[PDB]
């Protein structure tokens, strides 16, 4: 529905969705490649 | 709080005999000790159909489980 | 012959002694060994821990430079997309409502265009619409 | 060697003078 | 009604995490030698060190909420 | 000079919109010290603590405003 | 009511607030009723006389009490094994245990232990017996009397200076540079040559025989004939024992450099040539400004001539602005004094001048902390009184388009870029600290981000330190700078390369992090002070702040609320950041020097890269003996320090009550108490002369800040003294 | 007592007069605004300085200001 | 409460005056002065 679409696009939902995506990216990358202190 | 401060100063001045301590001027909670004694005697006559006290915090034996104390009198 | 107080971790007795007991960070049991072999390249102090040198030399460019460009690109991306989205919103007859309720189509459209932020930034600076004149900005009384 | 009683007493007597002068200065500044 | 639903979700979550990610079955056999534990940590950036040994070959966070004793008293 | 549907810049030197751009809502006859009425997009600080918004209109004299359009 | 006589607005106040504000505005001579400029300047002159006399009396009292109840004559026989004594203790409230605990340093009664490091100073300058100390105390009493009488005298109608006399900048600068600085330095050099050096070489010299004892075998002949090198021949050898004639040379002016082998301090002859040279330079400098002979520069033309096409009017009309504004001068003096005090601390912990003072670690730590805190206070005061100047004595038309008015033109840019640099420091510094803490806590301390302080180590190398192996400038023997035949190089290089002193201490990643944290603190405190000073004139929220004075409560809850909007409130906020920055500074210094003195630099080097090491290895570890000052089992000599530690921890908390709770609550409570007193029998016979009211908002902020600062200072002083005394004292 | 001053940007909206709880302000005919009325402060000796008049003023910055000065019993709002 | 310094009796009389006598004296004098309604 239109109202659900508008509610999903409010500021808190967007910022938390972006934060979850970024956190997932970082956690997965550190799962596969940990202990990266510098570019070798 | 002035009791605590007075004790602190007396201890700092090397005068432990002027403190509010059990080895010095004593402030004994006589009413609390009396009610503890009353509740310890409750299983006897005041609550005759009770086998033991409501809690051993008031007094009695030291209930210990395994190697640790479960509950003992709290003076 | 620089860093006479620093030694490579490969021949540092303290680092070598303490590197056989590295903890496994992840579920992979080889993470400790991988960290131990990867940290042997850097320079260790007497405490056995690696150190970073940021004097500007390119031999240690991995310590600061490569991450510096890596961070700066992303930060410029974020700032540029945010600024461009704000500027585009400013002409919609209700910018505040579109500031709390994000225009997701326009938002993602601006997201996908941020990889060219240095070229866009220099073009804006040359075109003169990147920076406003001091006479057009509100200022508090002196 | 350590000081004498007369030395301390003379120090007190000497310090009497700056007390009087400071009293006069404070009264003058109060005006 | 909404707050009741939230509390129900919390309680059901506690029971689920005590059923799947806990050593309650192991602790029940040896209650005096095994520490209660119902939170287990993913090893990602070294937080697997938090999964300390709680006895009986189980690694996890020791819990002090007392759910294990309540469950044993509940049959 | 200033009239309906205008775009002017403030030079009050103590107004909230000093250097800002406002629109001339209307002007009135003589005998008024500050006859020009100017409204602004941004609101000022006017209002009690915790107020949702402020005020986006004011009165100015003809010498305190410069034409932009 | 009479008090306060200088403000009729306060004198007609029926409440007790009149008693408070009367004290607060007492020494604010500018706002007094019926005050003229001439009277203002004369009263300030007399008050400055009074402060000088107070300083002299304080020094005299220190000398007298040390001579009377101290162990100066015993201390000089063994400076490395006998505790100096500050003053005797006479406390009827004491008990037997305290009397036994405080009978220390070989005394026969309860007594304190001096930590001001004045015994070393008196030993170095020459005085060795109690009679000399007593004579000094009496002479300082006489000096204080003379200055008090002078303050009285230049207040009489026949001696009150004119306003034109006060505004004479050129003559004041000439006299206070050639005379106050140069002549005093020359006299101190003469004292060192004629008395201090012979006394340190064993030859006793005093008022009785200084007229027949030549400081040098060749008297005034080489000096007058230009053969000055004679005075530098035969210096003190490395085997010289202070105060004796073993290994003592005859040179009175040398350039040995480095430190004395025995006292670990600078050579006295080096101090002599130093103060003599700076005396000559100051005397030359004091002949610059034109006073009465046509020759000499005039400050106004110099200021007005240094214009610029970029800054507009440059330094035009600044002479009038500075001369006619006492607050501008006070701010300049305070800033300079704060910078100089910081310099004194930094160059005095690393370059000790007094004999056997580097081995008394407690006094060194106390001196550094004391003078650094003084410098912080002065630096805050400079900005505060500069903001006062902007509020009161700044004339925009006179300073139109010059540097002073042009500062307010790009003040928004100033505050913006200063906010950016403060945020940039704080974010990425706290991030590194938290990263190291988290990674260490997870059992993997090898992933810590450790940045070597490359630039500071390069500077140390350029000054001659060869540990880092940079081989640059003075560390490079092939470079020209190390091949100039400077007389100080062989000694200075020996001193810096030794690891037994604080001269250019070795550094690591922890020092890098803590220096960047100190930079964050400095930039943030400067941000607060500068923003307050620039916005004191006015801002968007209050365009007419200048009409409301320097210190006012607020503008009410209207316009969104205006709590803490005055410049005084900006100073009030900046004081907390000053205290926090000083705390960081002193914690770093103290921990580093504890490691240095104990020889366990490894502890600091390992544990200073994460905050938990700061918490555990420094605070928790070094508090073990302090809190045990008095114990259920007994009392030791650290009991007073434990008591003062708790006292500070209490006053600090008490300040929170004024800082958090505000006026209306206490006002209503006082209403209730007033009703209770008025309705109580046998108490209505007594009534207050002044209606009791709650403390005002600004007064409350000031009182809370005062309690806070006192608790802060007392707590840190107690902890530092107790920890160092237990560890080494 | 405090000083209440009213400047020429007043538009005769009476908000300051209504917001005054101690009846310090008043309205007097004027000719500089449409309302032909301006605020006045004839009873400043009763003002306490609550700044409600300043809070109610709608003009840019304020056409009315309160400067807190000598504190009397009336100004300090003391009931004892 | 004895000391081995010269004229040990001085703190026996000086400290009380600085402790009790002088503080009370200036306390009362200042209290009288601040409530002196003679002038303004
Ligand atoms: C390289 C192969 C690989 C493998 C084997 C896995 C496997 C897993 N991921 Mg994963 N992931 C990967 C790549 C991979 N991922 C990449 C490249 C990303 C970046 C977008 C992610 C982002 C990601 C997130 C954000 C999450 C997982 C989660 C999970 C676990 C739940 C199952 C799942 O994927 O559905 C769930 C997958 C998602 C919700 C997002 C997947 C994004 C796709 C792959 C793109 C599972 C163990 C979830 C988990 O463990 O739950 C706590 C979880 O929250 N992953
Ligand atoms: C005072 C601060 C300071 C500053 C600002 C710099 C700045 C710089 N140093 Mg450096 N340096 C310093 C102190 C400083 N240094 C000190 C104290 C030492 C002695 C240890 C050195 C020793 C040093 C060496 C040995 C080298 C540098 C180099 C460089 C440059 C690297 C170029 C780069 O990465 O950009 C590249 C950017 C992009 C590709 C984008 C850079 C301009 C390098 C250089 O000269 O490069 C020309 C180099 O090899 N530095
Ligand atoms: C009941 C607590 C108590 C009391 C009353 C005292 C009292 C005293 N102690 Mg003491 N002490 C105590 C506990 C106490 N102690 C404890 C627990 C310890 C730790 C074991 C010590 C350790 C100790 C040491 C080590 C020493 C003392 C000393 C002293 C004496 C200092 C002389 C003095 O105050 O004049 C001076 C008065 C002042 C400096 C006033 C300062 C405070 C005021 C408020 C500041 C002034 C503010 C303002 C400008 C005032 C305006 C003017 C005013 C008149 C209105 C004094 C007799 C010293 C001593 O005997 O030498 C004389 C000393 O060396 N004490
Ligand atoms: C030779 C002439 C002469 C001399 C000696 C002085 C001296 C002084 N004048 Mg001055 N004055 C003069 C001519 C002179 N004046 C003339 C001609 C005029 C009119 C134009 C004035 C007008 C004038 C005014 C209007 C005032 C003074 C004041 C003062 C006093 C300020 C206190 C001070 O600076 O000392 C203390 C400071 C020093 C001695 C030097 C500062 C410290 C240096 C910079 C660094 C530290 C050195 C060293 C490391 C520290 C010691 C360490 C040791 C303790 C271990 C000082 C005694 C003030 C006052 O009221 O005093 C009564 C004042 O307000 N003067
Ligand atoms: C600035 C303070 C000061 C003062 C008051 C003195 C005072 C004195 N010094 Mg002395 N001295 C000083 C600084 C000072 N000195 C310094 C900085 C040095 C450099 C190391 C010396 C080096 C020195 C030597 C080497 C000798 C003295 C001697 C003397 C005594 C007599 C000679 C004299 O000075 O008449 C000066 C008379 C003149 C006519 C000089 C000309 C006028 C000038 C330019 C002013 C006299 C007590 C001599 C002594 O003990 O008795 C003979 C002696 O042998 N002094
Ligand atoms: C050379 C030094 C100097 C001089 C001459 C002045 C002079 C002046 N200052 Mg200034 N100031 C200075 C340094 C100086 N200041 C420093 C270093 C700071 C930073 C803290 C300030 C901060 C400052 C502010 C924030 C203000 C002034 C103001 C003023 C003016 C009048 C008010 C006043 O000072 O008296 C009145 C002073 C007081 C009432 C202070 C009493 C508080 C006491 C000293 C606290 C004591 C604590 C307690 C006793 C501890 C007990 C310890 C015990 C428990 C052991 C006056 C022109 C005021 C102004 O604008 O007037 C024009 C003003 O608002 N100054
Ligand atoms: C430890 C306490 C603390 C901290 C962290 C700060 C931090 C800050 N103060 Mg502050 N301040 C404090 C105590 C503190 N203050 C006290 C006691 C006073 C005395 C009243 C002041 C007085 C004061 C003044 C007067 C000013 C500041 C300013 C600043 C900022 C300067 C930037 C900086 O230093 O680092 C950068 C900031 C940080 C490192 C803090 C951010 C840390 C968090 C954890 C980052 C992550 C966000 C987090 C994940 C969000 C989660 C939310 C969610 C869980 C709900 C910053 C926000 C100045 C300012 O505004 O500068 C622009 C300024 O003008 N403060
Ligand atoms: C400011 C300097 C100073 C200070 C802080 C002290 C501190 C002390 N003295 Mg002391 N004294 C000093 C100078 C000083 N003395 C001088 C110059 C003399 C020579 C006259 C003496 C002679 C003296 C004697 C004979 C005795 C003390 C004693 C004491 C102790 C008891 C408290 C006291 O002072 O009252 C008693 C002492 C006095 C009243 C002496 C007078 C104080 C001087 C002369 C005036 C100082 C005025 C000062 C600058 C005012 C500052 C104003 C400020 C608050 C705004 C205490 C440790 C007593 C002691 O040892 O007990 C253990 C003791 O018996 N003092
Ligand atoms: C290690 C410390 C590094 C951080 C310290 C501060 C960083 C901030 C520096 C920003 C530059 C400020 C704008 C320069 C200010 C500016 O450009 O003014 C213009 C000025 C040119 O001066 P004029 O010749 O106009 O006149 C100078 C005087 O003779 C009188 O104006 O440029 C300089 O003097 C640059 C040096 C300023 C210092
Ligand atoms: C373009 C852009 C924007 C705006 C950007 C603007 C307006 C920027 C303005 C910048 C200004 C005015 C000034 C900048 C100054 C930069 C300086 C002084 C850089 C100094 C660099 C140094 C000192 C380098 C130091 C060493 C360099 C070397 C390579 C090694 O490491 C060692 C080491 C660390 C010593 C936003 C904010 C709108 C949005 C962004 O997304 C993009
Ligand atoms: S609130 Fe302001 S504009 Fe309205 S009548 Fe009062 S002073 Fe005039
Ligand atoms: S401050 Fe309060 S009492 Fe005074 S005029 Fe304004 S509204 Fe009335």
């Amino acid at each position: 529905m239109d109202g659900l679409k508008s509610f999903l696009s409010t500021a808190p939902v967007m910022i938390m969705a972006l934060l979850t995506f970024t956190a997932g990216i970082l956690i997965e990358f550190n799962r596969f490649y940990p202990d990266l202190l510098f570019h070798p | 709080f002035g009791l605590y401060i007075h004790n602190d100063t007396m201890r700092a001045l090397g005068r432990p005999q002027d403190m509010f301590s059990d080895t010095a001027i004593q402030l004994q909670p006589i009413f609390a000790q009396w009610v503890q004694h009353l509740h310890t005697l409750a299983p006897g006559a005041t609550a005759p159909n009770a086998l033991a006290t409501a809690s051993y915090a008031f007094g009695g034996e030291t209930i210990a489980v395994a190697g640790k104390v479960a509950m003992m009198p709290i003076t | 012959d620089d860093f006479a107080n620093l030694t490579p971790c490969s021949e540092n007795p303290a680092y070598l002694a303490k590197s056989k007991n590295f903890l496994n960070t992840t579920n992979d049991p080889n993470s400790g060994k991988i960290r131990a072999e990867r940290y042997a390249s850097a320079l260790c102090g007497p405490e056995g821990y690696p150190h970073l040198i940021v004097d500007g030399r390119f031999t240690h460019a991995g310590d600061f430079l490569i991450p510096s460009i890596l961070f700066l690109y992303i930060a410029g991306w974020i700032g540029w997309v945010g600024r461009s989205y704000l500027i585009e919103i400013r002409e919609s007859k209700n910018p505040e409502m579109q500031e709390v309720v994000i225009n997701v189509p326009l938002a993602i459209k601006k997201m996908l265009g941020g990889f060219l932020w240095p070229l866009a930034a220099v073009g804006e600076y040359t075109s003169g619409k990147l920076v406003m004149k001091d006479s057009e900005i509100p200022t508090s009384p002196r | 060697m350590a000081l004498s009683d007369t030395q301390i007493l003379a120090a007190l007597v000497v310090a009497l003078l700056p007390a009087f002068l400071a009293f006069r200065l404070s009264t003058e500044l109060y005006k | 009604f909404g707050h009741l639903a939230v509390v129900f979700v919390w309680l059901s979550g506690m029971y689920f995490h005590g059923a799947k990610f806990s050593n309650y079955e192991g602790w029940l056999a040896d209650p005096t030698h095994i520490k209660p534990s119902a939170q287990v940590v993913w090893p990602i950036v070294g937080q697997g060190i938090l999964n300390g040994d709680v006895g009986g070959g189980f690694h996890g966070i020791q819990i002090t909420s007392g759910l294990f004793y309540l469950w044993r008293a509940s049959g | 000079a200033l009239n309906r549907g205008d775009k002017v810049r403030i030079k009050r030197t103590e107004s909230y919109w000093y250097g800002d751009v406002g629109t001339v809502a209307s002007v009135e006859k003589s005998g008024i010290l500050y006859p020009v009425i100017v409204r602004f997009d941004r609101v000022n600080y006017n209002g009690f603590s915790g107020s949702a918004s402020g005020v986006n209109t004011n009165n100015f004299a003809e010498n305190e405003l410069e034409l932009v359009q | 009511t009479k008090f306060p006589k200088f403000s009729q607005d306060l004198a007609q106040d029926p409440t007790t607030r009149r008693i408070w504000y009367g004290i607060a505005t007492a020494h604010d001579f500018e706002t007094h009723d019926g005050m003229t400029e001439e009277n203002l300047y004369q009263k300030i002159f007399a008050s400055h006389f009074g402060h000088i006399a107070i300083i002299f009396l304080w020094t005299s009292g220190t000398l007298f009490h040390v001579a009377w109840q101290g162990n100066f004559e015993q201390w000089i026989k063994d400076p490395l094994n006998i505790r100096p004594i500050a003053h005797a203790i006479w406390d009827p409230h004491f008990g037997e245990g305290a009397v036994n605990a405080f009978t220390q340093a070989g005394a026969s009664n309860p007594v304190n232990i001096a930590y001001s490091g004045v015994y070393h100073w008196f030993y170095t300058i020459g005085m060795t017996t109690n009679q000399e100390l007593y004579s000094g105390a009496v002479f300082l009493l006489v000096l204080a009397s003379l200055f008090l009488f002078a303050g009285w005298l230049h207040l009489q109608p026949k001696f009150r200076p004119s306003l034109a006399w006060f505004k004479n900048a050129e003559s004041r600068l000439n006299h206070h540079l050639a005379g106050l600085f140069g002549v005093s330095s020359l006299a101190w050099a003469g004292h060192l040559v004629h008395v201090a050096i012979p006394e340190a070489r064993g030859q006793h010299v005093g008022w009785d025989n200084f007229l027949s004892t030549p400081p040098h075998p060749a008297g005034l002949m080489p000096f007058f004939t230009g053969n000055w090198g004679v005075y530098a021949a035969d210096p003190d050898t490395a085997g010289h024992i202070f105060g004796t004639s073993e290994g003592a040379g005859t040179a009175i002016l040398t350039f040995l450099g480095g430190f004395h082998p025995q006292t670990e301090s600078l050579w006295l002859t080096d101090i002599a040539h130093h103060h003599l040279a700076i005396a000559v330079i100051f005397i030359i400098a004091g002949h610059m400004y034109r006073t009465n002979w046509g020759i000499g520069h005039s400050i106004k033309e110099i200021l007005n001539a240094h214009k610029g096409p970029l800054t507009g009017a440059g330094h035009t009309n600044l002479y009038d602005t500075i001369n006619n504004s006492l607050h501008f001068q006070l701010g300049l003096a305070l800033a300079s004094l704060g910078v100089i005090t910081s310099l004194v601390a930094q160059h005095m912990y690393s370059l000790p001048s007094y004999a056997f003072i580097a081995q008394d670690h407690t006094t060194q730590a106390a001196l550094y902390t004391h003078h650094q805190y003084i410098a912080g206070f002065l630096m805050v005061g400079a900005f505060a009184h500069g903001a006062i100047f902007f509020v009161r004595d700044y004339d925009p038309v006179a300073n139109k388009d010059n540097v002073l008015a042009r500062m307010l033109e790009h003040k928004e840019a100033l505050i913006s870029h200063l906010s950016w640099v403060s945020l940039f420091l704080g974010f990425h510094t706290l991030g590194l600290y938290v990263h190291n803490d988290v990674v260490v806590a997870f059992g993997t301390p090898e992933k810590q981000i450790l940045i070597e302080p490359v630039f500071a180590q390069w500077i140390q190398a350029t000054s001659g330190k060869a540990l880092y192996g940079f081989d640059v400038l003075l560390s490079n023997p092939d470079s020209i700078a190390s091949t100039t035949g400077a007389a100080w190089l062989p000694g200075w290089l020996d001193a810096i390369n030794s690891g037994t002193n604080s001269l250019f201490l070795t550094i690591g990643p922890g020092d890098f992090l803590v220096h960047h944290a100190i930079a964050l603190g400095l930039h943030t405190t400067a941000l607060i002070l500068i923003k307050g000073a620039l916005d004191a004139r006015g801002s968007k929220l209050m365009p007419d702040k200048k009409d409301f004075g320097y210190s006012f409560p607020c503008d009410g809850p209207g316009r969104g609320g205006t709590c803490d909007i005055s410049a005084w409130d900006a100073f009030y906020l900046a004081m907390f950041w000053m205290l926090n920055t000083l705390g960081w500074l002193t914690f770093y210094w103290h921990w580093k020097h504890l490691g240095v003195w104990s020889g366990n630099v490894a502890q600091f080097n390992e544990n200073s890269t994460y905050l938990m090491g700061w918490f555990r290895d420094y605070l928790w570890a070094n508090s073990a003996q302090l809190i045990n000052g008095y114990n259920p089992y007994g009392v030791n000599n650290l009991s007073v320090w434990a008591w003062m530690f708790l006292f500070g921890h209490l006053v600090w908390a008490t300040g929170f009550m004024f800082l958090i709770s505000w006026r209306g609550y206490w006002q209503e409570l006082i209403e209730t108490i007033v009703w209770a007193h008025e309705r109580t029998p046998l108490a209505n016979l007594v009534r207050w002369k002044d209606k009791p009211v709650a403390l005002s908002i600004v007064q409350a902020r000031l009182v809370g800040l005062a309690h806070f600062t006192v608790g802060y200072v007392l707590t840190y002083a107690a902890f530092l003294i107790a920890s160092t005394a237990g560890k080494f004292g | 007592s405090h000083s209440v001053k009213i400047y020429d940007t007043c538009i005769g909206c009476t908000q300051c007069v209504r917001a005054c709880p101690l009846d310090v302000l008043e309205m007097v005919p004027w000719d500089g605004c449409k309302a032909a009325q301006i605020a006045s402060s004839p009873r400043t000796e009763d003002c306490v300085g609550c700044k409600r008049c300043e809070t109610a003023c709608p003009t840019d910055f304020l056409s009315i200001r309160v400067y807190l000065g000598a504190e009397t019993t009336r100004s300090m709002g003391l009931a004892y | 409460m004895d000391g081995s310094y010269a004229a040990s009796y001085l703190p026996w009389i000086l400290i009380p005056m600085v402790g009790w006598l002088f503080p009370a004296v200036t306390m009362g004098l200042l209290f009288i002065h601040i409530e002196s309604e003679g002038e303004g």
